[PDB]
């Protein structure tokens, strides 16, 4: 049940995109 | 194939088509 | 034919290179029978460098 | 340095017509012949152990040009010239219109000269490209 | 450590791929055995005379150029651990002729087997295509005579073991292996010299 | 072939359609000509 | 299989086997083919060799060439692997 | 409906699946005679499946997977009396198809649906009833390799990925002898169709067939399992 | 399928020991930027 | 103006100051059309100079030729080119006219005007003239509507065209009754371009061809005198952007997706294009190898029906997934093919396997040999065959050269499309230059979180 | 001597181009 | 499957109707120098 793992890896990833991209800090001008 | 299909696409486009015609107008 | 190279031992060799060839075990990589190393067997040698 | 014919016929062939025979082969064999294995039909092909063993012969350059004149099976038991390009049959296939006597012995040439100089590639597949 | 020096003894840190390039042990055995025919002893005699730590440094399982990147453990994880040396095996045919397996290099994952003669030349083989083949050992006929080790003056005449040992033969010398204390998946695996140099070049 | 009184034309033929790259080429001569490119 | 007994008999060997071999293996004999090797393998398979002889259909060219050819032939068992391929074995070069 | 797909084109048929179906004969009266001295030929055998059950340790129904490919047509066959009983031998034509079928579970059943060598005694009215024993070669043929390179009549002879298992005496691949030994396994599934329609002006015969069979063992690799064919047959009586 | 077993081990430990760094850096950070932020 | 000064363009660029000069930009026009013309006849004569009398047409690199034969110049029954003089004689009039165009555009481009709207009002025009260039595309409409009833009048009246399907294989042919049919030509249009269907690549008889011929020569005319006497609706011309970029965009557009389509017409179809001149197709080909080695071991004596492949799959013969009897091996992703030489062998399900067995016959066998062993694979420097194959028959396929060279020009042709379009657009609105720096759209909007 | 002829027409097309541009650059 | 190939050509001829008629509510004019 090595696909648990590459499961969890792949969601990990997607997770960590989603939330660069909903929840980044929002870039200030100068 | 069927009659069915037609009468849906023709339903919903001219449906969207009369949006666009009131638009227009 | 079982030799440490075939068991996968990697600080063994460094051990058994420079002087460090029996155990506390009784026994040694040159097949010889050793009943006291001293010290410098190499459990001596892994105890001392925890120590 | 080949056969002429089966009564052990041998003259010499200068390159002139080594160049001849190979650019007629190219023209007008040299699909199938795109090497002299033989891809419309791999099992008769232009290897000097096939063309030995056949009847007759094409072991000489009579027997070819024979060959290429009236073409039959493997075992000379039947015509093949409605199925294989012939002087017999260049009406059914053009390509054969334009060739002389002189062509077909030096196509043959070629064919026989091929074994000699390339050894086992000649008719060897492409185990020996 | 990957050439070899006197720091790196082969004993501590295992043989290294040019002997198995050179056949460096293969040359020594057979000067040895050749140098006992001469003392007027015979051939199974001489190959007795052999030990097990040579004929093992004749092996490809123990050549660092043979292993994986991820084939994780020691050596024994792959061929299993070493029981016995099984002998010197002599192929020949029909006629007479020495037949030696092509053996073969670190460069091949697999290595179609190939029993050539004294002058290099096709005698058998085990084809891939069985129809129009001309070498196989079925239609060849060849015996396999072990000289020395476990298997000694033992003699092979059917095809089915004679293509066994012929397999093996490719391997180099042929060896007993437990395979199932350390359960191994049968694939070689690569020496500490080779871990080391890989380590230390990278490092570098 | 070419018909046999036009066979005599034949060399200048194997020249004809390689004349339009040579316009394009000749435009950036022009341009060369002027001062631009 | 991994072992064929008759391997040698399938063309690349001095004789052949009649109820096994492919068509091919029979331009090794002059005049058997295409078509006695055709007749030859469309009447297989054979208990014996002679038993190719016993076969209708076959011309007088054919019987002839065939019984030249009568001392180079054998008849082994026949094996489906190869008795199947005996006119397309997937070999051409 | 052979008068029928008579006079349909290509065009007409081509992707609309008729191409797989078997004709049918609209007349279940009269008879067919068959003078017990004069020898006969069976030819445009066509059987059609329809059902195609795979028994589970009963027969269970399964999902078809290779599409329209299953039906066997054109099959040509001797019809000779032999010491008064009747003999169908079934010579020519496309008498086999590979089909895959899916059981429960997820598990393809592949297999050769075969009437090859079939030999079937007769007990022609619509009471006649063909039964009968048939040869069934392996799925794959002797050139056939494996993932691994591996097969009857060629590929390599060991588990060539694994050359520190193939490297000790004795025990050896013995184990992957399973998988390294190729076997062509000769099988029989065995037939029974039963007619219901007859059509003496054009000398034609329909009706029901039932056929059992055994299947695809992946070269001596796994044990076959039973599949059952339910369907309908056509043929036509031409005389020798 | 045969795998390595240790394989378990060597990812979630990989993955798990930067991440969690990350994290404890992100946060702090972060704090001493309010803190910062807060007294300007 | 022809200077960056002057213009505001660069000598590359260069071409972009013909924009609004309406005199010079109908000299490029009229001398690019002499360009063409030009290579037409020039090729043509160089394929006629280079043509050898008893060799097929796609043995000798030929694609001018393929097409005056098409359309049944110098063509004997089969395909074969015995009257090469015609060719001779279209070759030699577009040259002439290439001289005539040629002419006419170094004088528009160079000596005449600039501008046409000042002398001239008829053949002036703004670009933001919305009825003067409707009534241009209404003119040229009617002249392709004209031209393809040339075609069609070539194909009814004049001799007629060569037809690869003639009752006794290809030949000239008069077309007597044409297609009018709307439910079978629009059928063609409404049609998938998916396997099997081939939308309007799947043309396989030439009453379809001259009648949809007709239909479009109809709608290009009716179309044309539309547009020349009509205005835009209100729709279009808030829908559109009105300047010349624009309307180059736009036939660059067209002529990316015309390219494509040519390509695969090239490709696929062997109706409007002939296998006895163009050569045969990849599928055609596959086709006749399966073919070829079918007969060769149904001679063997193999029960071809029977015969069991290593997969467990006819080796010969199997069925496609809609039940059709076809050609076994990869050959089975070409079972949409469509042969003069094997429909003879064709029935209601597929394949006719009695017609298999007993009718097959030597020019049939001929055919498959030759388009087998002529398959569309060869090298960049023609030497033919697959990849891995050696050096001896220079040969690469028409098929291929054409299909390649129009993607090649159709892709480029889309990306000029996308350029123009887009540069269309912000010079429309007015920010092709850049960024306003007193007008930063972005500083006046809300950010984004 | 086909090859010369061939190569004169090519040196008198290709010359042909220039030669214009040469001729105006003067005027 | 049928009602799987209605609701497919539904969703399809819906977003392309809104494509084509949406691209048609004068696109030229949504830019910033309006
Ligand atoms: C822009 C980027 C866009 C990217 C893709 C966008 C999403 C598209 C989604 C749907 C795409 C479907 C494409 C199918 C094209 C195709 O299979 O086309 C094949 C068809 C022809 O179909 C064939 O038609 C044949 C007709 O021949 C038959 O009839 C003949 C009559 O003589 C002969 O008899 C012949 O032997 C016989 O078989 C057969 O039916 C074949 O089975 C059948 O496949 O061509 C045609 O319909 C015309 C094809 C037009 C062009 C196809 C698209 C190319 C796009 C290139 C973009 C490049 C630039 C990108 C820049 C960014
Ligand atoms: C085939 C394509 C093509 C065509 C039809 C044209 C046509 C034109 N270009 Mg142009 N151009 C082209 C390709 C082309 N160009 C290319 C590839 C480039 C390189 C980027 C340019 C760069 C360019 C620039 C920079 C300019 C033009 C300009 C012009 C226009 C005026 C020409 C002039 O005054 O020259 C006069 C030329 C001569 C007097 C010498 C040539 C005389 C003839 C043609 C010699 C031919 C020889 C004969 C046929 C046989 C030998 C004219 C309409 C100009 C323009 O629009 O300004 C208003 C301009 O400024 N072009
Ligand atoms: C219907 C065809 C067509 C027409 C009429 C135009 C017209 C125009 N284009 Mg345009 N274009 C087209 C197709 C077309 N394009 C295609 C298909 C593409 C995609 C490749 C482009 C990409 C393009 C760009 C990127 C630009 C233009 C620009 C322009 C304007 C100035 C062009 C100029 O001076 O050329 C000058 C000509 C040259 C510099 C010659 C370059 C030759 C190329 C690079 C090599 C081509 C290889 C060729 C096939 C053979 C190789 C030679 C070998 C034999 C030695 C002008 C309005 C410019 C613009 O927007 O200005 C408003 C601009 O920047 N075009
Ligand atoms: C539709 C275009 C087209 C097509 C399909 C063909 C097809 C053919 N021609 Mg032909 N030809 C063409 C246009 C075309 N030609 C033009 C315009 C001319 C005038 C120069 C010629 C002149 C000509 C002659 C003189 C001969 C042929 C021959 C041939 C045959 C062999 C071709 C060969 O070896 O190619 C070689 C292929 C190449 C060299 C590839 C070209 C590289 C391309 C253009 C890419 C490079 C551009 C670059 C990447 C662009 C940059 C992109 C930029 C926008 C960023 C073949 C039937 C020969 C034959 O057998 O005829 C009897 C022959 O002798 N042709
Ligand atoms: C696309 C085709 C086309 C178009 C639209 C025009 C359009 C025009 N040409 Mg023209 N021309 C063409 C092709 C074309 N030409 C060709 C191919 C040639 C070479 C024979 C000429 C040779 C030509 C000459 C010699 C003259 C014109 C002139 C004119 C202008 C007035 C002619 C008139 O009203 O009648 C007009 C703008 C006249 C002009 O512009 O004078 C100021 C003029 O004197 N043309
Ligand atoms: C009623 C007015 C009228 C007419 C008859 C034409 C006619 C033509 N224009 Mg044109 N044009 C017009 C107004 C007109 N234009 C205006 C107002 C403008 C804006 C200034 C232009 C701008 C313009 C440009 C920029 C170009 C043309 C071109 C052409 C030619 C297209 C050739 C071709 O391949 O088409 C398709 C051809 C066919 C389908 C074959 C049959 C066509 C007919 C039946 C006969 C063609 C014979 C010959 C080419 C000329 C005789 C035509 C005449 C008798 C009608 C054609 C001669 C192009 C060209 O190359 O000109 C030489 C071109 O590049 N025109
Ligand atoms: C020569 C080509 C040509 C060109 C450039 C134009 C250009 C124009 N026409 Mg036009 N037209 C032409 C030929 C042409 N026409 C012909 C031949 C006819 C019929 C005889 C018409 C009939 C016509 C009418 C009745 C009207 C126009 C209108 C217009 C204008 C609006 C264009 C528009 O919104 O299109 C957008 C068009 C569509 C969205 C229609 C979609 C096409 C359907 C879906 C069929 C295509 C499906 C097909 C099977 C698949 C194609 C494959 C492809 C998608 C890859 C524009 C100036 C309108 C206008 O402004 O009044 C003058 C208008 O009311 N035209
Ligand atoms: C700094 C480098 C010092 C190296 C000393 C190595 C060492 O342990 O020597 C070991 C020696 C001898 O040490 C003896 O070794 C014997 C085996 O040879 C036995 O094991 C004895 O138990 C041990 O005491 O001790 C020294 O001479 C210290 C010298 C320091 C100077
Ligand atoms: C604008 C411009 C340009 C362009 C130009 C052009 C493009 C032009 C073209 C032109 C042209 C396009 C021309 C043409 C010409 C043609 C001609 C001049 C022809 C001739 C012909 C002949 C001479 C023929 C002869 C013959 C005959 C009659 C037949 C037989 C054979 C022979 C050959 C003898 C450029 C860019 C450069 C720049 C500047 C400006
Ligand atoms: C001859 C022939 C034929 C016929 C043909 C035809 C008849 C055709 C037609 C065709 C057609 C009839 C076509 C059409 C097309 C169309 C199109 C292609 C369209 C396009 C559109 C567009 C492009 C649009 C766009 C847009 C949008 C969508 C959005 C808004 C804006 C705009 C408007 C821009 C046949 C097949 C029989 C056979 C072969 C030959
Ligand atoms: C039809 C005909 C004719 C005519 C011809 C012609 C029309 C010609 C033309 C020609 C031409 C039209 C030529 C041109 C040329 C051009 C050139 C030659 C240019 C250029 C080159 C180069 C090499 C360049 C270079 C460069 C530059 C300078 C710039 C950029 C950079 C580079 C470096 C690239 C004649 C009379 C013979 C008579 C017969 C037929
Ligand atoms: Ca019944």
């Amino acid at each position: 049940m090595e696909a648990l793992v590459y499961v969890f890896l792949l969601i990990g990833t997607l997770v960590v995109i989603f939330f660069a991209i909903f929840f980044r800090d929002p870039p200030r001008i100068a | 194939l069927l009659a069915a299909a037609l009468a849906l696409v023709a339903v919903v486009f001219a449906v969207v088509l009369a949006l666009f015609a009131a638009w227009a107008a | 034919l079982n030799p440490m190279w075939r068991q996968g031992m990697f600080v063994m060799p460094f051990m058994a290179r420079l002087g460090v060839t029996d155990s506390w075990g009784g026994w040694s990589i040159t097949g010889e029978s050793v009943s006291n190393p001293g010290l410098w067997s190499f459990e001596g040698v892994a105890l001392t460098h925890i120590v | 340095e080949v056969a002429k014919d089966t009564n052990g016929g041998i003259l010499n062939i200068a390159p002139e017509q080594l160049k001849r025979g190979k650019r007629l082969f190219n023209s007008h064999c040299s699909s199938c012949h795109v090497g002299g294995i033989t891809k419309t039909n791999p099992n008769i092909g232009l290897d000097l152990e096939s063309l030995s063993l056949a009847t007759p012969p094409r072991n000489n350059l009579d027997a070819l040009v024979d060959y290429m004149k009236n073409p039959t099976t493997y075992d000379g038991s039947e015509s093949i010239a409605q199925i294989h390009p012939s002087i017999a049959s260049s009406d059914i296939f053009p390509k054969m219109r334009d060739l002389s006597e002189d062509d077909l012995y030096a196509i043959a040439a070629h064919i026989l000269t091929q074994p000699q100089i390339q050894a086992e590639k000649w008719g060897g597949g492409k185990i020996y490209y | 450590m990957w050439y070899g020096a006197a720091s790196t003894p082969i004993e501590l840190f295992g043989p290294t791929r040019y002997q198995w390039d050179s056949g460096y042990f293969q040359q020594e055995i057979e000067k040895r055995v050749e140098e006992s025919l001469s003392n007027g002893l015979s051939l199974p005699e001489a190959w007795s005379n052999i030990p097990d730590k040579l004929a093992f440094y004749d092996y490809i399982g123990n050549n660092p150029a043979k292993g994986g990147l991820f084939r994780a453990g020691p050596m024994n994880k792959g061929d299993g651990i070493a029981e016995a040396w099984l002998g010197h095996p002599v192929f020949q045919d029909k006629e007479g002729h020495e037949l030696i397996v092509r053996r073969m290099p670190a460069f091949f994952e697999n290595f179609p087997i190939i029993l050539v003669d004294k002058d290099g030349i096709i005698r058998a083989d085990i084809p891939f295509r069985r129809a129009e083949s001309k070498y196989s050992i079925e239609q060849v006929g060849v015996t396999c005579s072990f000289y020395g080790g476990k298997l000694n003056n033992q003699s092979f005449k059917d095809a089915s073991t004679v293509k066994k040992y012929a397999r093996k033969a490719q391997f180099g010398e042929v060896f007993e292996f437990d395979r199932t204390i350390l359960d191994s998946d049968g694939v070689f695996r690569s020496s500490p010299r080779g871990w080391f140099t890989f380590g230390h070049a990278n490092f570098a | 072939q070419l018909p046999e009184t036009y066979n005599i034309f034949a060399p200048i033929i194997d020249i004809m359609p390689v004349i339009p790259i040579l316009f394009l080429l000749l435009a950036f001569v022009w341009q060369a000509a002027v001062g631009f490119r | 299989r991994i072992d064929y007994e008759g391997i040698g008999y399938l063309g690349g060997g001095d004789k052949i086997d009649v109820n096994n071999a492919n068509v091919r293996a029979y331009r090794k004999f002059p005049g058997l083919y295409p078509t006695a090797a055709k007749k030859i393998v469309q009447g297989g398979p054979y208990g014996t060799p002679d038993d190719i002889l016993k076969n209708p259909e076959l011309s007088e060219r054919d019987k002839e060439v065939i019984k030249k050819y009568m001392d180079r032939f054998v008849a082994l068992p026949p094996t489906p692997e190869y008795f199947t391929d005996r006119v397309n074995n997937g070999i051409y070069k | 409906t052979a008068q029928d797909v008579r006079q349909l084109s290509y065009e007409q048929v081509k992707g609309t699946g008729l191409a797989n179906r078997c004709p049918e004969v609209v007349s279940s009266k009269g008879k067919i005679s068959l003078d017990k001295t004069k020898k006969y030929k069976v030819v445009d055998l066509c059987l059609e499946p329809k059902q195609f059950l795979v028994e589970e340790e009963e027969f269970v129904d399964t999902k078809l997977m290779t599409r329209a490919t299953y039906t066997l047509a054109n099959i040509e066959g001797e019809l000779v009396n032999e010491n008064g009983t009747w003999k169908f031998i079934e010579k020519d034509g496309m008498d086999y198809a590979a089909t895959t079928v899916q059981i429960p579970g997820g598990e393809r059943v592949p297999f050769l649906f075969s009437i090859k060598k079939l030999v079937a005694s007769l007990n022609i009215s619509t009471s006649t009833e063909l039964g009968g024993e048939f040869k069934v070669p392996s799925y794959r043929t002797g050139m056939f390799l494996d993932p691994k390179g591996r097969g009857m009549a060629n590929g390599y002879d060991m588990a060539v990925a694994l050359p520190a298992l193939e490297a000790d005496g004795a025990v050896g691949q013995e184990v992957l002898r399973k998988e390294n030994d190729k076997v062509f396994q000769e099988t029989s599934g065995r037939i029974e169709l039963a007619v219901n329609k007859v059509d003496p002006t054009s000398n034609e015969i329909g009706g029901v067939f039932v056929s059992e069979q055994l299947s695809d063992t992946d070269m001596g690799a796994k044990e076959p399992k039973k599949l059952l064919l339910k369907g309908v047959f056509y043929a036509r009586i031409l005389p020798s | 399928m045969v795998v390595q077993e240790g394989g378990y081990l060597a990812v979630l430990l990989g993955v798990l020991f930067p991440v969690a760094f990350l994290i404890i850096l992100y946060i702090q950070s972060e704090a001493r930027n309010a803190g910062m932020r807060e007294a300007a | 103006g022809r200077s960056i000064e002057s213009t505001g363009f660069a000598w590359w660029s260069g071409n972009a100051r013909l924009i609004n000069l309406s005199g010079k930009l109908l000299g490029a026009h009229v001398a690019h059309a002499g360009l063409i013309v030009f290579w037409t006849g020039a090729m043509t004569l160089f394929e006629t100079s280079h043509f050898i009398p008893e060799k097929p047409l796609y043995e000798q690199g030929m694609i001018l030729l393929p097409h005056l034969a098409t359309l049944g110049w110098g063509v004997a029954p089969g395909g074969e080119i015995v009257n090469t003089y015609p060719y001779f004689a279209t070759g030699v009039i577009h040259l002439v006219s290439s001289a005539v165009l040629g002419f006419g555009g170094i004088y528009h481009s160079i000596v005449g005007p600039d501008v046409l709207e000042d002398s001239f009002s008829f053949f002036g025009y703004d670009w933001r003239d919305k009825n003067k260039m409707t009534t241009i595309l209404g003119i040229h409409l009617i002249l392709l509507g004209i031209g393809a009833f040339l075609l069609v009048i070539k194909a009814l009246f004049i001799g007629g065209i060569y037809d690869t399907w003639a009752p006794g294989g290809g030949d000239i042919r008069f077309i007597t009754n044409p297609t009018l049919n709307p439910a079978i030509i629009f059928s063609y249009l409404l049609k998938s371009p998916f396997g099997g269907e081939g939308w309007i690549v799947g043309v396989n008889n030439m009453e379809d061809v001259i009648g949809g011929h007709i239909w479009i020569g109809v709608t290009c005319v009716i179309g044309g005198i539309w547009h020349i006497l009509t205005r835009p609706f209100s729709w279009a011309r808030r829908a559109f952007v009105w300047s010349g970029e624009a309307y180059l965009s736009y036939s660059l557009g067209a002529l990316a997706l015309m390219g494509q389509t040519a390509a695969e017409y090239a490709w696929y179809n062997n109706t409007v294009y002939p296998s006895e001149f163009y050569g045969p197709t990849a599928a055609e080909a596959s086709q006749a190898q399966a073919f070829t080695f079918l007969v060769r071991d149904q001679r063997l004596g193999a029960n071809i029906a029977s015969t069991q492949g290593p997969t467990g799959l006819g080796k010969y013969l199997m069925r496609s997934p809609t039940g059709e009897v076809i050609l076994g091996g990869e050959t089975m992703r070409f079972w949409d093919l469509r042969a003069p030489w094997l429909e003879p062998l064709r029935s209601s399900n597929g394949l006719d396997l009695n017609k298999i067995k007993n009718d097959i016959q030597p020019w049939q066998e001929r055919r498959a040999a030759e388009y087998m062993t002529h398959a569309p694979l060869g090298s960049l420097n023609s030497v033919g065959g697959v990849a891995t194959e050696i050096n001896s028959v220079n040969y690469v396929s028409p098929r291929s050269w054409l299909t390649t060279s129009h993607f090649f020009l159709g892709f480029f042709i889309f990306i000029g499309h996308l350029w123009h379009a887009g540069r269309a657009r912000a010079a429309a609105a007015g920010f092709e230059k850049g960024i306003n720096r007193e007008n930063e759209p972005v500083l006046s909007m809300r950010p984004l979180d | 001597w086909q090859v010369i002829v061939q190569l004169v027409f090519l040196a008198l097309i290709i010359t042909t181009g220039p030669v214009i541009i040469v001729y105006l650059s003067t005027r | 499957m049928f009602t799987l190939k209605i609701f497919v050509y539904s969703c399809v001829a819906f977003f392309c109707s809104l494509f084509i008629f949406g691209f048609l509510s004068n696109d030229p004019s949504r830019n910033p120098n309006r």
